[PDB]
């Protein structure tokens, strides 16, 4: 039961998801992407157009390519909880269902780095760290911070 | 993701609906042959001893009329 819950629901995911991994960036950390490949079935069978929205601009820090908002509404809860600011919303209906600012602004608030991470698929993602690397590439190393006190 | 890909054109299923063409045609190309074979049919063995006897006899008789002409 659970496991064909599992399959059926990364099928409805992947059915309606953009196609552009190579490109997309979080490509190599992708939840979405490892939950498919470990709990998901291998082989899809869907073949009509599926449905794109416009990117969108959030400042010079967060960019979002909004064809891939799989309607989690994470971004949401944390802008409205942890952040403090009331800017980001989903808004439209069914299918069409799209996050984001509704008079184009841009987001005068900090955590806004927290937002992109955390944001699973990557949609919201760092402008000055565009196409740089992927995850697989650079290695890790856990310090501290000086800046801040 | 199949369907069309492989074959859109006419069928009414799932089943009987690609064209392969990968292996070979309807008889196994003929029975070919793996056993060595080696024909002896070269002349055995009095046969040869008879030409090398024969020759050396016949060539020493030469020889002598040979030397008889030179002396
Ligand atoms: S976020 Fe979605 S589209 Fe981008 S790499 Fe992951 S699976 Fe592909
Ligand atoms: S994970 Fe990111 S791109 Fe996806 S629905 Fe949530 S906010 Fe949108």
């Amino acid at each position: 039961v659970a496991k064909k819950a599992r399959e059926g629901v990364m099928e409805f995911l992947l059915m309606n998801h953009p196609l552009d991994c190579p490109i997309c960036d979080q490509g190599g950390e992708c939840d979405l992407q490892d939950q498919s490949m470990a709990f998901g079935s291998d082989r899809g069978r869907f073949t009509e157009v599926k449905r794109s929205v416009v990117d969108k601009n959030l400042g010079p820090l967060v960019k979002t390519v909004m064809t891939r908002c799989i309607q989690c509404t994470r971004c949401v809860r944390f802008a409205t909880e942890v952040a403090g600011v009331q800017d980001l919303g989903m808004l439209g209906r069914g299918s069409g269902e799209e996050i984001g600012t509704y008079v184009e602004k841009l987001l005068t608030s900090e955590l806004s780095g927290n937002v992109i991470d955390i944001c699973p698929v990557g949609a919201l993602t760092s402008k000055p760290f565009a196409f740089k690397a992927r995850n697989w590439e650079l290695k890790g190393t856990e310090t501290i911070d000086v800046t801040d006190a | 993701t199949e369907a069309y890909i492989r074959n859109k054109p006419g069928m009414v299923s799932v089943k009987d609906m690609p064209v392969l063409q990968d292996g070979p045609p309807p008889g196994g190309f003929a029975p070919v042959r793996f056993a060595r074979r080696i024909p002896n049919k070269g002349p055995s063995a009095v046969a040869i001893f008879l030409a090398a006897f024969g020759t050396f006899s016949w060539g020493m008789y030469q020889v002598g009329q040979g030397n008889k002409i030179r002396r």
